């Protein structure tokens, strides 16, 4: 009336496995910055005087 | 003619070549040259820009 329940001994199965192998690949880096114009000319006056049109 | 005629014809003559001298180098003013040789950083103004 007792003395059972003997414990399978596990097999321990589920491992995916990958392989690794040389493999040649580019390097980037991300930086930051801003943008700007080709070329920007702000006009300035030459001469004296007064606006008209 | 006279020397003195002669001396002050060739000090009006200097005189003139010492002017256009001046105007020559203002010309090379106006293409600004590199003052030592080495490298060069972008330019901070570009073209269309007044410059004083």
């Amino acid at each position: 009336c007792g003395k059972s329940e003997a414990p399978p001994p596990a097999q321990t199965p589920e491992v995916g496995i990958v392989t690794l192998e040389a493999q040649t690949v580019t390097l980037n880096t991300e930086l930051p910055g801003r943008t700007n114009a080709f070329r920007i000319a702000e006009v300035r006056p030459q001469v004296n005087g007064i606006i008209l049109k | 003619v006279s020397k003195q005629q002669y001396a002050d014809a060739n000090a009006a003559y200097l005189q003139s070549k010492a002017a256009v001298e001046q105007a020559r180098i203002n010309l090379r003013y106006t293409k600004v040259l590199s003052p030592i040789s080495g490298r060069i950083g972008r330019s901070a103004v570009t073209e269309g820009a007044l410059v004083t």
